[PDB]
DNA sequence: CGCCGCGTCAGACTGCACACAATCTAAACCCTCCCCTTAGGGGAGGGTCAAGGC
RNA sequence: GCAG
DNA sequence: GCCTTGACCCTCCCCTAAGGGGAGGGTTTAGATTGTGTGCAGTCTGACGCGGCG
């Protein structure tokens, strides 16, 4: 039908074009007969009949003669649909500024005119006049005047020169104005001046006059002298039940403009006072202002409630506007609603529909049905039949549910699996009942949880729901991989019970033909479940051709591992029973399962798994008694001594040894202590209690404890929640988080007092506000994310691109927090990893990396793969196949059409309701490596390093790296580079107190322009004997040497300037004040040694990232690689210089001298080198390092927080999120093209340009990528219907109108507002259609 | 000074009307003086062109067999009865006819002042006085823009000097004699200009007519005019002046309309309408203040305002005066019988019939705003539970298509002369149905065989051979 | 609660709210996401339009 | 040219139940236009009923 | 006010 | 069966005589009064941008 949508402003011929009639009069209806009023907010003759085909006065009734228009009243015979589409138009009196483009700022009429704000609306209020031209005389054109100055200057110069006031003079400007040369002269006066900000007011007053002169906007339609009306039907006037009326707030605005407009035409005709008109013109003005936009120039008018009207803005924009309550969400017929309930009976693709709700939702099937099969007549008839209910219609019913999904959904729809497709079977009750497997996907629990019904009408959503939908395909997360319909708190206690062993278990020790004899033996009592006996097991391995192949063994298992074994597939081992299995062990056997065989087998091993762990939990009857928390004998001893601990530590504070804050500190730590030594008294107590006999001796095992089955299957609770039931409940902390002093010692099976209930409920309610009030903190964080990603499929196969990431295992400090094969999983390959042993390609290039080939890896020891990822994808508009990777939850390639933006954006923010709100020490062995090593040894053999980007890995004995830490600058290093260590063999010493002064070569010290009492304050202490130095700071000195720094310079004792090696410039350390010089003049120091010592998260982390914030304290990086230098010191802001060796030198810095800066003088730097110190700032990051260095950034730094708290997101879902944020680039040298220098393009507009470019010979731009946060990143899409009904509607439409954009509809939320297909999925089709047969 | 620190309209308004000292009781009355003066100077003006009291002269003629009363065109005089009229209109007769015979020019040039003195006696109402001055207003402005499309005749051709242009237009004005020196001067311009010199003719005569219509020529009541326009806008300046100075007797009394359904500066801007009213109909020759009568006119202007356009289904001035005395009424008596009255015993306090009070108790309601938020949730309004009643539920659509099938099988199952009779006679499968007389004229047959077909048609379709299919759509 | 067809809103032609007046079930913002998220552009579709 | 004040812009999703707002003032004249009163008449527009011939 |  | 044909017949709209009754609109009111007041809300924090301003 359409292919784009273009905004534009409204000239007044348009909007007299839009109108079928003029608004004269505010009668919206009559009073007596509600009929509309003639030439009224309501009228028959301008917005069309109130009846069906009718005249208002009945003369023609009938659509026999059918747009007539009565001559009686001039109504139209015609539908009355036509009252939501025809407008009206109120003509104002007097022009009347648009509010929208005279107050969101930037204003547009102050950045066109050049005029700022307060004169526009010192003018337009009738305040002041303006000089809409001079002429011959001395007043340029914007220069306001107020009324006295107007006044004389009028009989100055006559009429000569012409001023206004009022929107009629900003509308004269506005009209009177040359736009190209205007812009034309501003780039005249932009090549002119190198202000940076200057000219990019310049730039962007540019940009605005040639997107007025682009656009057929001309200025002065920013000033409106004609209105449009809404149409009638979308401002109701409706008459309520109780005989009272109800009325849009539109109604009374409308009423409000005609109202002061027919004043003003009388105030004109009367020829009143100019006061009287004046007032009038900026009451109509208010009145306009208020009817757009109410409330944003000054005060909202409220009606008869004191509760603000509802403008025509507030229409549009909000959590309550069109865009997000009725266009990106909306009410749904066929749909229900009820409570969940289990039916455990069920297998994994259904669901339980009560027969009530399935009779209703699917109605018009069963009229079809119903007249198909002859059983009635008419659909009347058959609406009475299924009213009656009549037996026949249950009979069609379950042929019309037969294999019919319906779409199940349980807010919130935190992800994908929210909503899934079932099967339906009709029940008898009124609640669904829901197959419990998918529970931990909808994040169920049967406590009063309701889940919404919908019904797929059409064949094609009948299918989907079939095959992308239904919860048998969903058996993987699309986050992590891993399986999402896993076994939980009963099937898993069900499994483990059964696959334990007790030591004297009746029936031990026998030998059992298979699996079969022991379900026998089992169920005739002849064997416990937990009996140790000898099973013939044949099992079948996958052949490499891909066949099955027995293999038959006397295996040593129990009776209930033999018992599950005959629910296990084919192509599985043993092994995978033959263990006690928890939650993780059942989760990784679906998982094996899943990557054997595949998902058909792995649906039935789910529910046989279901189906046998419920069966055998209730056959144990394992409950929960009293008996079942045993408290550790030990716990009233350990109490005690500990209580006897922190009274000593109070009467040694009565003693004044110790301060209140080391007091209270050691006692923390000394009920710490008692606390984990009650909860391993407790644990070990329980976890083995079970102490019983074989053949009379007497033998410990596991326990058979309630609790302790519970906790240690993964089925319920952890030790942690063990220990508040049987140890101690522990140390609360404070509302305001300070911990107080004496713990709970109690415990729930005793009694918590009530001082330590009050104490408990302290954090207790702090837990739930945090709950409360941190869901809306993670919904809009992934309300952003899926608005700044929402456009992004995949949209190619591969777009032939060799850069990607380097893939290493996270280590931070000493222990690996995520394997490489963890982070390589499903990524593809973008070079040939070769094996340690070089030119032997382990695994070629271009390889998906599924679990084979990571096993591969892992054979051999490859500890970095380049992998593709996103953000290096060169296809524009999209991302290819291959840069992507796995579908993770296929576990396949992902297929083109994938709507990967949205998954992305929900795999991240679904977590987000889990968040809140030295020397170095080698662990273990291998050989120490260094990098970026500059070592010098000092005077007792060691090695110290003259750099400050040296960190210290561990390479071990394969070649991969195991540990990394990382040095300060000049750390003494017991051992050696290159060498081997054992565990616990400290290799780095320093001290953080303080940071010295390393020396630079062997020599004897000298000052260098160091004066005795200009640079220092020489002091003199007692405790190791020596008179030593203080370099003087800021503010302690004289006019001097504050101002020609202090140096140190090394010279031999026969008065040579000795030099640093390869370089034979004087060789100086330049010292900054506040430093300790305790070495004398003419000392021997070895080059090592010491010569001056100077002392020194959650989700708001995650949405900071993601945002982009700048960090308040950031560390400085050096832009350019070269040698420190200094400007001007103590001015409150130092200033830098960076020396390349063959660029441009002088580079400038502001650096504000109240914090350290952490290099010094004479060394070199490069790009990227942390000159001061602190968090670091991503654009900073993106400048300097690049985009790979931002993208590992920010996925390090959002993998920190998720990692702490346990949830397993995979890298892709933030690399997507990344390359949705680097969308932007900003042109520095405009080359042999159209775009302007420093102006913000996207950034495949100037990729295409540039291949065009450079396709024909010619140069092409050169751009710097830009890291926008994901608000920015959203709002600035090139669809400025995404960007409107994300947020900031006002901004977005005012920019968008005044520079006549055109939404070409390529997401996803500008097809789903206009009702079309999505372009991701199967709506990737039919787009790809449509751009096959329009551009061709 | 304060300016640009407020956006408020209402403190814009008050500080900038504040800047008007009030006015005295002799204040008043010089303003008025100066009103009266301005008008009574643009009547000795207008007194120069005869033919207005000729037309005041011919309506007392009127006068004489009754076409009028006295009242309606003269309201005083100064220096009421048909007494004093009737001499009066013989002075001003008397004065007319001994200025018709004088042609002559400094012997005719004293008696039209004699008249405009003599005429300055009659102290006219607003209608003839306004008759007068707009009928000159339109004449001169008429031959007024003749003079400039005279002037603009040579912007067709040329592009000329006035200034050598004006010396000669003025005095001649009979003929072109001003105009044959315009060819004495033959710079290129003054070439094209005489080519149209034919096209001038018609206007350039036609004005000469007026030249003796009036009796006066166009220099003469040129000056007439601009005199007529230093009056009135003397008169207007002065009403200015008074309209400005009571601009705070508007907010007095405006502040006491407040929340009745208008905002303030809509009262107010009611109120200086009406007070401009006030100004314009005030009298200080009553000896009043301006306040007493200005207060009369402010409070009509704001109270019909209000009764106008602070409904939104806007009642008329009779119902808002029916239901502000129904609403006193019950004031009192729920003051004196200690409850609400009921409407049976408001209906004998008051005196009218009881339904129709019940009818007026049931206007009186103002319509609810579609988003008022329910129960204060502020995420439930009253607007998303209104449901639209126009639509027609999709059963009832299926069962419309349905039947329309039905009925093509049902009158499939007749020959094609009674599906045409039937068709036809109601409206299937076209736009309209027809009369006996339509259908027969489509079959050159009289109406009663078309009445005879479409029975038994009908008797036909009664029949259990085709009506089970039909029947079924009549709900039992 | 269940509903095939039913009244629909006034402004927009949306069903209405509750099952006090026969509801309909509101598709929020999230579930579109769902639906987008999957490849589900017909099942989508229909939910917007019909 | 860097800084402080001020304005603007956001702030989870489904569901039930409940339920709005509540004060706030003129009268006496006149005019036109519409509909009503009895006991049926008059006529246009449009069906209907026995009769007869084709 | 409440439910998850 | 296909037609006509004069005679009936129904509903509906307007009309009667001399005003009644009401709705809905205009208009003037002449002692003199000459600046809005809620016993208001103000109570939300953090990020960002822009503009006076030293
Ligand atoms: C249609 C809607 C059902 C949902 C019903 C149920 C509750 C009803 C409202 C309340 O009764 C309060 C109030 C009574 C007034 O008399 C008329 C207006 C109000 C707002 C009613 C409007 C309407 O009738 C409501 C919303
Ligand atoms: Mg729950
Ligand atoms: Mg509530
Ligand atoms: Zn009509
Ligand atoms: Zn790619």
């Amino acid at each position: 039908e359409f292919d784009a949508i273009k905004i534009a402003l409204a000239s007044p011929d348009m909007i007299r074009s839009w109108s079928f009639g003029e608004v004269k009069k505010p009668e919206t209806i009559n009073y007596r007969t509600f009929k509309p009023e003639r030439d009224g907010l309501f009228c028959a003759r301008i917005f069309g009949p109130v009846k069906d085909y009718e005249c208002l006065c009945g003369k023609y009734k009938r659509l026999k003669h059918r747009g007539v228009i009565c001559e009686k009243c001039g109504v139209e015979v015609t539908q009355t649909k036509v009252r939501r589409e025809r407008m009206g138009h109120i003509e104002l009196a007097s022009p009347t500024a648009h509010i929208w483009f005279l107050k969101s700022l930037p204003s547009r009429i102050g950045l066109l005119l050049d005029m700022p704000l307060r004169d526009i609306e010192r003018v337009l209020y009738f305040e002041s006049y303006v000089v809409i031209e001079g002429g011959m005389t001395n007043l340029e054109r914007q220069q306001i005047l107020t009324e006295e100055q107007y006044l004389d200057a009028l009989e100055e110069f006559g009429d000569e020169f012409d001023a206004k006031m009022g929107a009629e003079a900003i509308q004269a400007l506005l009209k009177s104005m040359d736009l190209e040369q205007e812009c034309e002269q501003l780039r005249e006066e932009l090549n002119e001046t190198n202000s940076e900000t200057k000219r990019k007011k310049l730039t962007k007053r540019i940009k605005l006059l040639e997107a007025f002169v682009q656009s057929g906007n001309k200025p002065e339609w920013m000033i409106l002298t004609v209105l449009p009306v809404l149409p009638p039907d979308l401002r109701p006037l409706v008459p309520l039940d109780g005989g009272r009326f109800a009325t849009s707030d539109l109604n009374d605005l409308y009423r409000r403009v005609i109202n002061r407009n027919n004043r003003l035409k009388r105030l004109l005709d009367l020829a009143a006072p100019d006061i009287i008109v004046r007032n009038e013109k900026r009451m109509l003005q208010e009145a306009v202002d208020a009817l757009l936009d109410n409330g944003r120039r000054g005060r909202a008018i409220t009606g008869s409630n004191k509760r603000p009207l509802k403008s025509l803005a507030d229409m549009i924009k909000g959590k309550q506007g069109r865009f997000r309550q009725n266009l990106l969400g909306k009410r749904v017929d066929y749909s229900g609603r009820s409570v969940i309930t289990v039916g455990p009976y069920l297998r994994l693709h259904q669901c339980g529909l009560p027969k009530k709700m399935a009779l209703e939702l699917f109605k018009p099937f069963i009229y079809g049905k119903l007249e198909l099969r002859g059983l009635a007549t008419t659909i009347k008839a058959a609406k009475k039949m299924v009213e009656r209910e009549e037996a026949v219609v249950w009979d069609i019913l379950d042929e019309v549910i037969r294999e019919h999904p319906v779409l199940l959904n349980r807010a919130p729809t935190l992800h994908r699996l929210g909503i899934q497709a079932f099967e339906p079977v009709l029940i008898e009750g009124k609640a669904i009942q829901l197959h419990p497997l998918v529970c931990a996907a909808y994040n169920a629990d049967f406590d009063g949880d309701q889940m919404a019904v919908h019904v797929p009408l059409t064949l094609e959503a009948q299918l989907e729901a079939r095959a992308l939908m239904m919860s048998t395909n969903n058996i993987l997360s699309p986050a992590n991989g891993e399986p999402i319909i896993v076994p939980s708190q009963d099937v898993v206690l069900g499994l483990y019970y059964m696959t334990r062993d007790c030591v004297n278990a009746k029936g031990e020790g026998m030998v059992l033909t298979g699996p079969k004899e022991a379900e026998r033996l089992y169920r005739s009592g002849l064997a416990s479940l937990h009996a140790r006996v000898k099973v013939r097991i044949t099992e079948y391995e996958k052949d490499a051709n891909g066949e099955l192949v027995a293999k038959t063994s006397l295996k040593d298992t129990t009776v209930g591992r033999a018992i599950l074994w005959m629910i296990v597939p084919k192509g599985l081992p043993y092994s995978i029973v033959n263990q006690a299995l928890g939650k993780k062990a059942i989760s990784k056997m679906l998982n094996t399962c899943y990557r054997i065989l595949g998902l058909k087998p792995t649906v039935i091993f789910a529910d046989q798994i279901m189906y046998t762990g419920f069966a055998y939990a209730a056959r144990s009857g394992a409950s929960v008694g009293i008996d079942d928390m045993v408290i550790p004998e030990k716990k009233h001893e350990i109490i005690s001594e500990a209580e006897a601990e922190v009274a000593e530590i109070q009467e040694q504070f009565q003693s004044g040894l110790v301060t209140a804050g080391e007091r209270y500190n050691k006692v923390i730590d000394i009920w710490a202590a008692a606390n984990d030594r009650v909860s391993k008294a407790m644990m070990d107590n329980l976890q083995t209690e079970t102490v019983i006999n074989r053949d009379g001796q007497e033998e410990k095992q596991v326990s058979f404890n309630s609790i302790y089955m519970m906790a240690d299957s993964g089925a319920r609770g952890s030790a942690a929640q063990i220990r508040q039931l049987a140890g101690m409940r522990g140390l609360m902390a404070k509302p305001d988080g300070s911990i107080i002093e004496t713990p709970i010692t109690a415990n729930f099976r005793e009694g918590l007092n009530v001082l330590q209930y009050f104490i408990s409920t302290h954090g207790a309610r702090k837990g739930l506000a945090d709950t409360a009030l941190k869901t809306a903190n993670s919904g809009y964080l992934t309300r952003r994310l899926v608005d700044v990603a929402q456009d992004l499929v995949v949209t190619e196969d591969d777009c032939g691109t060799h850069e990607g990431i380097m893939m290493t295992p996270v280590i931070e400090g000493g222990d690996v927090k995520e394997p490489l094969r963890d982070r390589v999983l499903g990524r593809v390959t973008a070079e040939d990893v070769l094996k340690p042993g070089t030119a032997d390609i382990l695994v070629p290039r271009n390889t998906l990396l599924h679990e084979q080939w990571c096993d591969l890896l892992e054979e051999n020891s490859v500890d970095a793969v380049k992998v593709r990822s996103v953000v290096s994808c060169d296809t524009d508009f999209g991302v290819c196949a291959h840069c992507y990777g796995r579908d993770l939850a296929r576990g396949h390639i992902i297929n083109k059409g994938e709507a990967i933006g949205v998954i992305a954006a929900q795999s991240i923010g679904e977590p987000g309701t889990q968040l809140t709100m030295s020397s170095i020490q080698v662990k273990n062995k291998g050989s120490i490596k260094l990098s970026n090593v500059k070592s010098v040894v000092n005077s007792s053999g060691k090695l110290v390093i003259t750099s400050r980007n040296t960190e210290l890995k561990l390479i071990d004995e394969f070649g991969r790296t195991k540990e990394s830490y990382k040095v300060p600058y000049g750390a003494v290093l017991a051992k050696g580079d290159g060498e081997q260590v054992a565990g616990g063999e400290t290799v780095a010493n320093w001290d953080p107190h303080t940071m010295p002064v390393i020396t630079e070569v062997s020599g004897f010290v000298r000052f260098t322009d160091m004066i005795d009492g200009q640079t220092i304050t020489r002091q003199t202490d007692e405790l190791t004997g020596l008179s030593s130095l203080v370099v003087l700071d800021s503010a302690e000195r004289t006019a001097g040497g504050k101002d020609l720094r202090p140096a140190l310079k090394i010279v031999d004792a026969q008065g040579n300037d000795v030099l640093i090696p390869g370089t034979d410039m004087p060789a100086q350390y330049f010292l900054p004040g506040k430093a300790i010089v305790q070495l004398e003049d003419g000392v021997q120091i070895s080059s090592g040694d010491t010569l001056a010592r100077i002392p020194q998260g959650g989700l708001p982390r995650v949405a900071d990232l993601f945002e982009a914030r700048r960090p308040k304290e950031p560390a400085i990086l050096a832009e350019i690689s070269g040698i420190v230098s200094f400007g001007k010191e103590t001015k409150g802001k130092r200033r830098l210089v960076i020396t390349p060796v063959d660029g441009s030198d002088p580079y400038e810095e502001m650096i504000p001298k109240w914090r350290q800066l952490n290099v010094f003088e004479g060394e070199r730097v490069e790009r990227g080198d942390v000159i001061s110190d602190g968090p670091e700032a991503p654009h900073d990051i993106l400048r300097l390092r690049g985009v790979h260095a931002v993208t590992r950034y920010i996925v390090n730094e959002v993998q920190d927080v998720y990692r702490l708290q346990g949830v397993k997101i995979n890298d892709k879902h933030i690399e997507v999120i990344v390359r949705q944020m680097l969308r932007k680039a900003t042109i520095v040298n405009a080359g042999s093209s159209d775009f302007l220098e420093g102006e913000q393009v996207e950034y495949s507009r100037v990729k295409i340009a540039n291949r065009e470019l450079e396709a024909n010979g010619k140069v092409g731009a050169t751009y710097s990528r830009d890291l926008l946060g994901i608000t920015k990143a959203s709002l600035a899409t090139e669809s400025f219907i995404s960007a409107a009904s994300f947020q900031e509607t006002t901004r977005v439409l005012t920019e968008a109108a005044v520079a006549g954009k055109r939404d070409e509809l390529r997401g996803l939320k500008e097809n789903v507002i206009v009702g079309r297909l999505i372009p991701a999925g199967t709506g990737y089709a039919y787009h790809q259609d449509r751009m096959r047969r329009r551009a061709a | 000074s304060e300016i640009g620190r407020t956006t408020d309209p209402v403190r814009m308004y008050m500080r900038e009307m504040g800047t008007v000292e009030l006015l005295t009781r002799e204040g008043e009355i010089d303003i008025a003086k100066r009103i009266e003066d301005g008008i009574n100077q643009v009547q000795c003006s207008v007194a120069e062109y005869p033919e207005a009291i000729t037309y005041l002269l011919e309506q007392y003629d009127r006068v004489e067999a009754e076409e009028a009363r006295l009242s309606d065109l003269i309201t005083g005089f100064v220096d009421i009865d048909p007494e004093l009229a009737r001499e009066k209109f013989a002075e001003l007769r008397a004065q007319y006819v001994v200025t018709r015979d004088t042609i002559k020019h400094a012997t005719a040039q004293e008696e039209i002042l004699k008249l405009s003195e003599v005429f300055k006696q009659f102290r006219l109402v607003p209608k003839q006085f306004d008759y007068l001055v707009n009928s000159m207003r339109v004449m001169m402005d008429r031959v007024r823009t003749q003079e400039r499309l005279i002037m603009k005749l040579c912007v067709e051709q040329c592009k000329m000097p006035k200034k050598n242009f004006i010396t000669l237009f003025t005095g001649n004005e009979t003929s072109d004699t001003w105009f044959n020196a315009a060819i004495a001067m033959n710079k290129p311009w003054s070439e094209k200009l005489h080519d149209v010199s034919e096209e001038v003719h018609r206007a350039l005569q036609k004005l000469q007519q007026i030249e003796e219509e009036t009796g006066l020529t166009i220099e003469q009541v040129k000056d007439i005019n601009r005199r007529m326009s230093i009056g009135e806008a003397k008169a207007r300046r002065a009403k200015k002046e008074m309209v400005e100075a009571n601009l705070r007797l508007v907010i007095s009394i405006a502040k006491k309309y407040t929340n009745r359904g208008l905002q303030f500066l809509d009262l107010i801007q009611e109120g200086n309408i009406g007070l401009m009213k006030a100004v314009d109909k005030f009298e200080y020759r009553r000896g009043y203040k301006f306040s007493t009568y200005a207060t009369w006119w402010i409070r009509q202007a704001i109270t019909r305002s209000i009764a106008d356009q602070a409904r939104t289904i806007r009642i008329p001035v009779h119902m808002i005066e029916t239901i502000n005395k129904l609403n006193r009424i019950s004031r009192q008596m729920l003051q004196e019988m200690g409850r609400e009255p009921t409407p049976e015993e408001l209906a004998e306090r008051m005196l009218m019939p009881e339904d129709k009070i019940r009818k007026v108790l049931k206007i009186a309601k103002e319509p609810i705003s579609m988003e008022t938020p329910i129960g204060d949730d502020e995420d439930s309004h009253l607007g998303d539970f209104i449901e639209d009643t126009t639509l027609e539920l999709p059963l009832d659509s299926a069962t419309t298509e349905s039947l329309r099938a039905a009925t093509h099988d049902v009158l499939a199952g007749l020959t094609a002369r009674e599906a045409k009779v039937l068709r036809m006679r109601f409206g299937i499968d076209m736009n309209t149905d027809y009369t006996l007389e339509e259908v027969g004229k489509q079959f050159d047959v009289t109406r009663e065989r078309i009445r005879q077909i479409e029975a038994k048609a009908l008797r036909k379709l009664r029949h259990p051979s085709r009506s089970e299919v039909l029947r079924s759509f009549l709900d039992d | 609660h269940a509903r095939s067809t039913g009244s629909y809103s006034l402004v927009t032609q949306q069903p209405l709210g509750g099952k006090a007046q026969f509801g309909g079930q509101r598709f929020g913002e999230m579930e579109v996401w769902a639906l987008e998220a999957y490849g589900a552009a017909y099942t989508l579709q229909e939910m917007l339009t019909v």
